[PDB]
């Protein structure tokens, strides 16, 4: 039994996207189907739900005017359909039913362009040192040290959307200070949105 | 919403007996569960 | 509308401590209602519905009771993996909303913070713009103060921070605090200091550096 996600990703504001959620291993009339979403570090959000048996829905009032559930039965698929999208409802959106709950898809509203990060050094018995990976839009991005050998001593942290509309965050790690002249520390940086992967030694 | 089985007659197999308390269970998992 | 009401918001605890959260509805929802974990960065998993119906593979140490408006989760045995964020879900009518969840983190001894300061990159001032980064590594507990100091100045609105999960290792948190400056701001000053308060400090801690 799986629920699969579909159709996430950038809108700008005033946009529409249309998220589907295909279900199988169980006939498709047993259970209603619901729509839930978590906005970056925040909690869970009932949007709406379906009954397939008979197509009743019920929706969260907050998104009656623009959200529009449905499904088909004769293809085992949830739909939403999201108009007139708003920076406020960026959000990780997450089908379920009963048990089943979707992988999520983020949904990014904004007027930023997509745009690649900046890799910055953090320059050095313990020293810390990392990245600053600053100005890439939208989320997400990943960082590892060592083309992904350096795990002990590293901390990522979550990004902050600036002023700007840009994301920025840094990776450190501390290291043996008299390791400093003899170790080479590497932060390896990919962001899929952009098709961008920054790889930076961070010297003394 | 589902469909209720209907409980064998007088003359019922352990067969029909037992495959009806499946159906049952099936169909009252699917009662409670629906709303989720 | 029903809401739910969910306490504690966080709970610190360890393994194979009995723990109690609790879920509170504003309205009767009779027994129509699921308990989700999750963790960071993955889906929620549900846990209980009906009130006190396990999942399927749920662990038996998981139990729900309630009934009406009163509610509760309880695990008899905490195991490593249960440390998560947990929450309540109402289906009695719509909307179908949920407690405000519960963090449940792991205890430990109090632990100050090492303080690292950061100037702006050579890089990044070419670019007509200056980052200075303050790190408070491996502290806990997570509640911890930084303020910026320019000259000796107290600095407002021109800094964020975020704040990294309890490390897997050694159950501390990390937390990052960025200063924004123009190129043209930042060389106007000569001392940028970054001052630490936390519990397991006896007094504020700075660190600066002078430009050049």
């Amino acid at each position: 039994v799986q629920l699969l996600e579909s159709g996430g990703g950038l809108v700008q504001p005033g946009g529409s996207l249309r998220l589907s959620c295909a279900a199988s291993g169980y006939t498709f009339t047993n259970y209603w189907m619901h729509w839930v979403r978590q906005a970056p570090g925040k909690g869970l959000e009932w949007v709406s739900n379906i009954d397939p048996s008979n197509g009743g829905t019920n929706y969260n009032e907050k998104f009656k005017s623009r959200f529009t559930i449905s499904r088909d039965n004769s293809k085992n698929t949830l739909y939403l359909q999201m108009n007139s999208l708003r920076a406020e409802d960026t959000a990780v959106y997450y089908c379920a039913s009963f048990a089943y709950w979707g992988q999520g898809t983020l949904v990014t509203v904004s007027s930023a362009s997509t745009k690649g990060p900046s890799v910055f050094p953090l320059a050095p018995g313990t020293a810390a040192l990392g990245c600053l990976v600053k100005d890439y839009f939208p989320e997400p991005v990943t960082v590892s040290w060592n083309s992904g050998a350096l795990t002990s001593g590293v901390h990522t942290f979550p990004a902050v959307l600036q002023s700007s509309g840009l994301y920025s965050l840094s990776s450190v790690v501390t290291v043996p200070s008299s390791s400093l002249g003899t170790q080479t520390y590497i932060c390896n940086v990919n962001h899929k949105p952009s098709n961008t992967k920054v790889d930076k030694k961070v010297e003394p | 919403y589902p469909i209720k089985p209907e409980a064998p007659g007088e003359d019922a197999s352990p067969e029909e007996l037992n495959r009806y308390y499946a159906s049952l269970r099936h169909y009252l998992n699917l009662v409670t569960r629906q709303r989720y | 509308d029903i809401q739910m009401t969910q306490s504690p918001s966080s709970l610190s605890a360890s393994v194979g401590d009995r723990v109690t959260i609790t879920c509170r509805a504003s309205g009767n929802i009779h027994n129509y209602l699921a308990w989700y974990q999750q963790k960071p960065g993955k889906a929620p998993k549900f846990l209980i519905y009906n009130a006190e119906t396990l999942s399927d593979g749920v662990p038996s140490r998981f139990r729900g009771s309630g009934s009406g408006t009163d509610f509760a989760l309880s695990i008899s045995s905490l195991q490593p993996e249960d440390f998560a964020t947990y929450y309540c879900q109402h289906f009695m009518y719509p909307p179908f909303t949920f407690g405000q969840g519960t963090k449940l983190e792991i205890k430990r001894t109090v632990a100050a913070p090492s303080v690292f300061i950061f100037p702006p990159s050579d890089e990044q001032l070419k670019s007509g713009t200056a980052s200075v980064v303050c790190l408070l590594n491996n502290f806990y507990p997570r509640e911890a103060k930084v303020q910026w100091k320019v000259d000796n100045a107290l600095q407002s609105g021109n800094s964020q921070e975020s704040v990294t999960e309890q490390d897997s290792k050694d159950s501390t948190y990390s937390l990052s605090s960025t200063l924004t400056l123009s190129k043209a701001d930042y060389e106007k000053h000569k001392v940028y200091a970054c001052e630490v308060t936390h519990q397991g400090l006896s007094s504020p801690v700075t660190k600066s550096f002078n430009r050049g």
